[PDB]
């Protein structure tokens, strides 16, 4: 399809450092694949989102509780396919 | 000339003249069909592998020769009565003997394979000496000569790879046919041979500098060149700014004027052989050093040639700075930590960078009364006039050249991995069966072949390199550090066979000990 | 000289000197034993077939060598080397070399095939250099070397048609006993070799005409020949006959005195590629193109080198005017547009008519008061003196030589299919297994043998045909149009395998690139 | 646009010799034209009708009375172009 794979689905971040990486940059294809899209579905507010329209994460500021971002790519021809990650963030 | 003659003897030696070494080995080969004589194209669109990952190539039913490790040379006696005293080895000139082909022809008749001696297949073999093909070796692969004299390899497959779009193909990708070479039958009597001279490369360097760079002057006298050593004069009170220079040094060292500077530097990752002190995430691909090159990222690995860690920090390695040997009992796939060989390179502390540590600060803004001096920190840094390096170490595993690709322009061309950079290396010299075919049907028919007889070869192999070595010429007093074995009652010897006959290396062995002054 | 040792090497090579191009190709055969080995005749009376497809001959077990195709000389590369900077090339010589035979015999004991090497058996190769035999090459069959040199092939067997009153046999058809010819007994350690030279035959013209024939006049200045410009004074009224001449032209060019002629015409059938506009008939065969030769009725099929269409027709195409090769998944019966390669043939409309157009209109009638001048329509046009044409474009599948037929006159002796018309052509070499008999009887019999071993030869046939090139001397400013590969991110490279490797040829490859003024 | 132009607009056809040509060949452009089209507008029934769809006219079995046809030129790109021809057929 365009198949998407995050880097895991599972993290678990120390407090009170909040700086973590999601890799969504294994993602295969059997051709190239146009751009990476990154979104979010759970989590409060007040981040620093940088780049959602690019391959590897440069996550910052992260309240402890559950954050829940999506990965969804796109093939050339189109197809999507969007693979959420979990952010477990404990002190 | 045979049938009832061997068309060759088995050389194996080693000897040492005064100012070079002739190293021949003779191994015993077997070469099988590949593809069933087919030119299949490999890509990456059947698998499905990731954006960095995706590939177009083809994959030929040739068979490739690769002496490119130097124990494929050098028996570990012979590696160690070059490195004890040599400082500088490169080669002369090879010459490469293919004989006492013998090609037999399986039949898996009824689940039973009987094994028969066929005496008029052929064997195709040329050496391709005008670089018209991909030069797949210097790639570190396998498939070379084995280490141990008395084991029987089996000859690798030569495929390559062209441009991609993907897994797409570009009208640049380029496709070789390697039967519109002039290749060599070869019979059951006939012999390959031929010769090559290297070029005039640089000696290997097999030699530690026993100077550092930022300590090459004489501990006694002071230099007659001031600098800056105090912008805020102590009255006791608080800032006054009076720009006090003085002389130095013979003991403030580190502020001196230098002469000369470091190597260049790309930062690795400082990453601990102790599970325990090493961050939770994965890592690596997430904090690694990466170049992009065609839109797609490549770890660099080993990158350029720098120290493996700083003073007594022997459990840091960086995480693509090291070469990494597998023993055996490692698989190919998520090996641990013990059936690895990490090459510790620490040789080269004096000139070169650490592979983790910044290449110095440089200075942001400009300091005045209002803004404070910021510096930032340095981590990548191409080369200044005025920097000297020593490229990597070579070992008994690693590869001994490279092919420096035929571009416009390329600077210092010695490989990553250590080695000689040749712009016209050891030719490739390809091998194959030619193809038998089955019994055709009694009408004529368009479509090419379905079926043809199963067959491989065998035969030997000889491989005779003669070395050119830099004798040294020290006066150092104190003994040097040579490389030992372990004098102890051992369960074990070391670099021999074991109770079933298994040769197992089994620690890398480098090439500098030896010591001449910066 | 065998049986331990090779006959011959692998020759594949493809050398670009200045005014010569030697093209050498290497092949592995395979002969299998044909008609059990008997001089069987065919002829339609066993099949039945139509009245204009009868025929009468025989069917030797001999097998020939048939390199009467561009492919099996010209890789892609060459091919398309040659044809971007060439005016024209010629052959001067061929080198035919047939080697490293092994004679292995097949014993199917028991359902199952066990191949065994035979080393006493024999191969009889002659060539035959004073042709004697009829010419079966330039047929346009299969059985050729492969286009890709990685192919085992297998020979076509040599059968010959004679003269017939239907499916009888006339009193001058001749049966031709190939045992006696000299034939050269081949054992597995011997080979065959000859050498030929081609005639002055004239260059292949692999240019196109940057001028038409129609358009050789000084655009600027009008000539001095007058002509009939009107038969009819216009004063507003009626007809008056004034018989008007004037002077042209230096825009009126369709009325002008030429100097020359376009070629012979023999029109072909407008066919449409668009399956929607032609006739709901069938047509071939009603409607086609054919002559009578001793009652029966043959397609011209390509006829006379003419255009394929007019300019921007590319969906039209003459129904039997065009070479039309197969792709792979092509069976030999009913097969539809897309696995088929009608070759266009367009460089030739300056000089060439159109095979799908009339040649002009003649006049019927005497004009006068009475009469009107009534034209009649040109169709099929024999040769004019002062008519200028060019010949059928040559292609990388299509063939390359045929012979003239040894008769008492001849026009133009090109070949209709394209190619060099030859007097004395490359000679067949026919190859046949020696028939090894198995057990006779103890006592004597007088018929002849119904029991051979089984058997069949492999080996490998080398031919390195010179070619003549003639370099171009243009001097045309703007760019040419040339040859050139689709450089696109591609699922596959042109003219290379598979992923379970195929050669696939993709598209006919003409020589008309170049310009040259006519 | 297409400029077309018939060959005489105006003919005279004496019986019982019923045989003409209307000429709209030269029927200029600055591209090629790629049909010429025929069409009819006056006349009876009853006449071969030969290739409409052509360049010269080939008419026969032609009524002494007044018969009209229309030439129409197509351009590429298309442009059509309507010139007329009148055919005083007289005994």
């Amino acid at each position: 399809p365009p198949i998407a794979i995050v880097s895991p689905q599972f993290q678990e971040i120390s407090l009170p450092t909040t700086s973590t990486v999601i890799d969504g940059s294994q993602s295969t294809d059997d051709d190239k694949i146009v751009q990476y899209h990154w979104e979010e579905l759970k989590g409060p507010l007040r981040e620093e989102k940088i780049s959602e329209d690019t391959a590897i994460l440069k996550l910052s500021k992260l309240v402890p509780g559950n954050y829940t971002f999506s990965l969804t790519v796109v093939d050339s021809d189109g197809a999507t396919n969007s693979t959420t990650a979990n952010l477990t963030v404990n002190k | 000339d045979g049938v009832g003659n061997a068309s060759g003897n088995w050389h194996c030696d080693s000897t040492w003249l005064g100012d070079r070494v002739i190293t021949t080995s003779t191994r015993t080969w077997a070469l099988p069909t590949y593809n069933n004589h087919l030119y299949k194209q490999i890509s990456s669109a059947s698998t499905g592998a990731s954006n960095d990952n995706h590939y177009f190539g083809y994959s030929t039913p040739w068979g490739y020769f690769d002496f490119n490790r130097f124990h494929c040379h050098f028996s570990p006696r012979d590696w160690q009565r070059l490195i004890n005293n040599n400082w500088g080895f490169r080669p002369k000139r090879l010459n490469f003997k293919l004989f006492n082909i013998q090609v037999k022809e399986v039949t898996t008749n009824d689940g039973v394979t009987t094994i028969a001696n066929n005496l008029t297949s052929t064997v195709q073999v040329f050496s391709d000496s005008e670089y018209q093909l991909p030069y797949v070796l210097g790639s570190a692969h396998q498939g070379c000569l084995p280490p141990f004299p008395a084991d029987v390899f089996m000859i690798p497959q030569y495929g390559y790879l062209t441009l991609n779009n993907g897994s797409q193909a570009v009208g640049r990708s380029s496709f070789y046919c390697l039967e519109y070479f002039p290749s060599q039958m070869l019979r059951t009597g006939n012999n390959f041979t031929f010769s090559y001279t290297f070029e005039e490369v640089p000696f290997h360097s097999s030699y530690a500098h026993s100077q550092s760079l930022d300590r090459l002057m004489n501990p006694l006298i002071d230099q007659y060149l001031y600098y800056l050593n105090r912008t805020q004069n102590q009255s006791g009170s608080a800032q006054n700014k009076d720009l006090l220079f003085s002389r130095g040094s013979p003991a403030g060292m580190s502020v001196q004027p230098k002469n000369w500077l470091p190597g260049p530097c790309y930062r690795q990752q400082r990453v601990s052989k102790t599970k325990t002190d090493n961050n939770n995430s994965n890592f690596t691909w997430t904090g690694a050093s990466k170049y992009n090159l065609n839109g797609r990222e490549s770890i660099i690995n080993p990158g350029t040639a720098m120290a493996s860690h700083k003073d007594d920090e022997d459990k840091f390695f960086p995480m693509s700075g090291v070469m990494i040997f597998g023993k055996e009992s490692a698989g190919a796939s998520n090996t641990a930590l013990d059936n690895v060989m990490i090459t510790d390179e620490e040789e080269i502390k004096a000139t070169n960078p650490v592979a983790t540590e910044r290449f110095g600060t440089v200075a942001v803004n400009f300091q005045s009364s209002s803004t404070d001096p910021a510096t930032g920190d340095v981590h990548a840094m191409g080369a200044l006039p005025g920097m000297v390096w020593q490229d990597r170490d070579v070992y008994l595993q690693g590869p001994i050249w490279a092919k420096i690709p035929h571009t416009d322009g390329h600077f210092h061309p010695s490989p990553l991995m250590g080695g000689f950079g040749l712009k016209n290396p050891p030719p490739q010299i390809l091998i194959k069966n030619t193809p038998v075919p089955a019994n055709p049907p009694a009408e004529f028919s368009a479509t090419k072949f379905a079926s043809f007889i199963t067959q491989y070869s065998t035969g030997q192999v000889s491989v005779e390199i003669e070395w050119e070595l830099q004798k040294e010429n020290s006066k150092r007093w104190n003994p040097e550090v040579q490389y030992t074995s372990n004098y102890a009652k051992s369960a074990n010897v070391d670099f021999t066979v074991d109770n079933n006959g298994l040769y197992t290396e089994p620690r890398p062995i480098g090439t500098r000990y030896l010591t001449r002054p910066l």
